[PDB]
């Protein structure tokens, strides 16, 4: 059972700092080389640096070399990258693995869930709600939010069958928007309730927009 | 553009000989032996820690006392060479040669050791 | 080190054999060469390490193979839950390198999309900016085109378009454009069309409103 969780993730504006942690479980620590290894969205794997069981080596991109430090505490169980002088292609979302082995001869073993790191000028802040209004479709548009990410259900979950909530596409702005459909029966109008529930955890706003034909 | 490099990275060789892995590593013209550290580890254990133009054996695993040996004069050569003499079955597995000489780098080689 | 995947989309059905091509720049040492699979909204798990060796728990119909500079990984009679993107990665030389990745996707029979367009709501018209919507959903093929026609005149560089992962039960994929707008702009004309052409379809759906209609 072992088990990789990652920590410190969020909104760091260009230039400025952070540092990443990850725990560990189910294997003895202080005997593996561990890695980070970061995806920006939409794009594919990259890795990012490298540490010894003692600590004593530490290897990187060049990329983040001169800018981010890996480092380790074998007693805590736990990893860390500390990142400075972050830019704007620095966004991603950031995992740990373990390199299984001796020396990472298994390559990469295991994964934590990974935790997304967003370096912007923009200001947290949350989504207008719009309806969009009606076999019929209907839904909510989830408007100008920051960052990443947003929790779209329907009627509190009851309602599943028939949704499509969209990936979220960065505006000119540099703004968050998004749109959250579902197709149901036209005589549904009227006598079923439909409401899209809007839940943006970095603002912390909690939104509830009742969705009906005009 | 620094890079460990290994002619083989596979060595199959008889129970009870002797064999010789290399880690290969650049070097122009005349080697200065204190920018130099060389390490060389199986599993677990250390074999080789060259430090300040010295093998550092308080840190050497006590397997490896009187078999192992860094043939020095291979360095200026630009190649690490490691000595193993009298090769038994628990030496065979994935090797670890580490080399830092203004970069730094490192590669893992396997040996395979047959029976009789 | 450069390792470059082949090809970029597979389009298969289940029971299916998929074939996956790694090429690497330089010869990768010790045959260190892993393979990953990842679903949308997941991490990686890994399947194959020294090229040949199934990962634990891994089912025997991931089989991997090749050597030096050239890698393969089957799939041989896929399942459902096996589609997904595909990575490759050296770990034999630093840095270690993934390649750009393959993604395998489930091969259904054409479906054409049923399409929906929605006015700005006056609520949001207060804002100053009018969102246009225009609904694709349930198409197979992957490949739609959304055109945009405010009284009939093209629109260029104001259309944003964003497309789901492929359904679970479904295997179809669906889509939204959304055209942004001044308030002004939107009350300066009077039709709004959205215009789709896609395999599914043997004539152009449009459909359109007219503003205070």
């Amino acid at each position: 059972e072992v088990q990789l969780v990652e920590s410190g993730g969020g909104l760091v504006q260009p230039g400025g700092s952070l540092r990443l942690s990850c725990a560990a479980s189910g294997f003895t620590f202080s005997r593996y080389w561990m890695s980070w290894v970061r995806q920006a969205p939409g794009k594919g794997l990259e890795w990012v640096a490298n540490i010894k069981q003692d600590g004593s080596e530490k290897y990187y991109v060049d990329s983040v070399k001169g800018r981010f430090t890996i480092s380790r505490d074998n007693a805590k169980n736990s990893l860390y990258l500390q990142m400075n002088s972050l830019r704007a292609e620095d966004t991603a979302v950031y995992y740990c693995a373990r390199e299984g082995g001796w020396f990472g001869e298994l390559a990469f073993d295991y994964w934590g869930q990974g935790t997304l790191v967003t370096v912007s000028s923009a200001s947290t802040k949350g989504p207008s709600v719009f309806p969009l209004a009606p076999t019929a479709a209907l839904g909510c548009l989830v408007k100008d939010y920051f960052p990443e990410p947003v929790t779209v259900s329907w009627n509190s979950g009851a309602l599943t069958s028939g949704v499509h909530t969209f990936p979220a596409v960065l505006q000119s702005s540099g703004l968050y928007s998004l749109s959250s459909v579902v197709t149901v029966p036209s005589s549904s109008l009227g006598t079923q309730t439909y409401i899209c529930n809007v839940n943006h955890k970095p603002s912390n706003t909690k939104v509830d927009k009742k969705v009906e034909p005009k | 553009a620094f890079t460990v490099t290994v002619p083989k990275d596979l060595y199959v060789v008889e129970y009870g000989s002797n064999m010789t892995i290399e880690c290969k590593f650049p070097v122009e013209k005349e080697l200065d032996l204190a920018a130099l550290i060389v390490y060389w580890e199986m599993e677990d254990k250390n074999i080789i820690q060259f430090v300040h133009g010295e093998e550092d054996l308080k840190v050497q695993h006590s397997s490896y006392r009187q078999r192992a040996r860094l043939l020095k004069d291979q360095l200026s050569l630009g190649n690490a060479a490691l000595q193993i003499t009298d090769v038994k079955l628990q030496d065979a597995g994935v090797y670890r040669c580490m080399i830092s000489y203004g970069g730094a780098d490192y590669k893992r080689i396997t040996v395979k050791v047959n029976a009789p | 080190i450069v390792l470059t995947q082949s090809p970029g989309t597979l389009s298969l059905s289940p029971g299916e054999r998929a074939t996956l091509s790694c090429r690497a720049s330089q010869r990768v040492s010790s045959s260190y060469l892993a393979w990953y699979q990842q679903k949308p909204g997941q991490a990686p798990r890994l399947l194959i390490y020294d090229a040949s060796s199934r990962a634990t728990g891994i089912p025997d119909r991931f089989s991997g193979s090749g050597s030096g500079t050239d890698f393969t990984l089957t799939i041989s009679r896929l399942e459902p839950e096996d589609f997904a993107v595909y990575y490759c990665q050296q770990y034999g030389s630093l840095p270690w390198t993934f390649g750009q990745g393959t993604k395998v996707e489930i091969k259904r029979t054409v479906a054409a999309p049923s399409v929906f367009i929605f006015p700005p709501s006056d609520e949001q018209l207060k804002s100053g900016t009018a969102s246009v919507v225009c609904l694709l959903n349930n198409f197979y093929p992957r490949e739609a085109k959304v055109q945009w026609k405010v009284d009939n005149a093209l629109q260029s560089g104001n259309s944003q378009e964003s497309v789901t992962e492929q359904d679970s039960k479904d295997s179809t994929y669906s889509l939204s454009s959304t055209l942004t707008l001044s308030k002004a702009d939107y009350e300066k004309h009077k039709v709004y069309a959205c215009e789709v052409t896609h395999q599914g379809l043997s004539s152009p759906v449009t459909k359109s409103f007219n503003r205070g209609e």
